[PDB]
């Protein structure tokens, strides 16, 4: 499980990349709040 | 043709959705283009003939 991913580590590294941008996006596109709906 | 404030002039029918197709097939692109991309990577493992 560890062993069998750091052999394919440029798949590994372009999905992390992927996920960086596409969290950056969802942040800086998330609505906001003060406190959740306790009604 | 000079406008009057307090109106507006907007063309409708067929062109709103032609419109919304254009700029949704425009912005379409990107992703076929990474997952054929991806897809190939993991057919080829290299970035050169992908």
């Amino acid at each position: 499980i560890i062993r069998r991913s750091v052999a394919n580590r440029f798949l590994v590294l372009m999905g992390a990349l992927f996920l960086s941008i596409w969290g950056t996006w969802t942040i800086i596109n998330t609505p906001v709040d003060a406190l959740p709906d306790l009604s | 043709v000079q406008l009057k404030p307090g109106t507006s002039v907007a063309f409708s029918g067929q062109f709103e959705l032609l419109e919304r197709a254009n700029h949704k097939l425009k912005l379409m692109v990107p992703m076929t283009l990474m997952i054929i991309f991806v897809l190939l990577y993991l057919a080829f493992r290299r970035v050169g003939e992908a």
